[PDB]
């Protein structure tokens, strides 16, 4: 029963621990693809100009 | 030519430094989607190194 909690709160710390591993990996291939364009200008603003 | 004289200079220096951060690389950078794969490159090799 004592054990119980144990896994319980280790399952969650495992799981936060995943979800920042996927996070980094998904800011990584971001980066990857995306930074050329980041943070520019819109396009559409001046094509409609 | 005035804006090609404008942009002129820039483009070179652009290449300059850029070819010393190319030198301060081991690998050799030839297109910015290929600069952005180099970065995030090193984004993971300082994830695992640290």
């Amino acid at each position: 029963l004592e054990r119980d909690a144990l896994a319980e709160r280790y399952a969650t710390l495992s799981f936060d621990v995943q979800k920042i591993q996927r996070a980094h990996q998904a800011f990584s291939q971001f980066v990857g693809k995306h930074l050329s364009v980041a943070f520019d200008t819109d396009p559409e603003a001046e094509i409609r100009e | 030519i005035q804006s090609l004289t404008a942009r002129a200079p820039v483009w070179l220096a652009a290449q300059d430094t850029l070819n010393q951060l190319c030198e301060q690389s081991g690998e050799t950078l030839a297109s910015s989607n290929d600069v952005t794969e180099y970065m995030q490159q090193l984004l993971e090799r300082e994830r695992e190194a640290t």
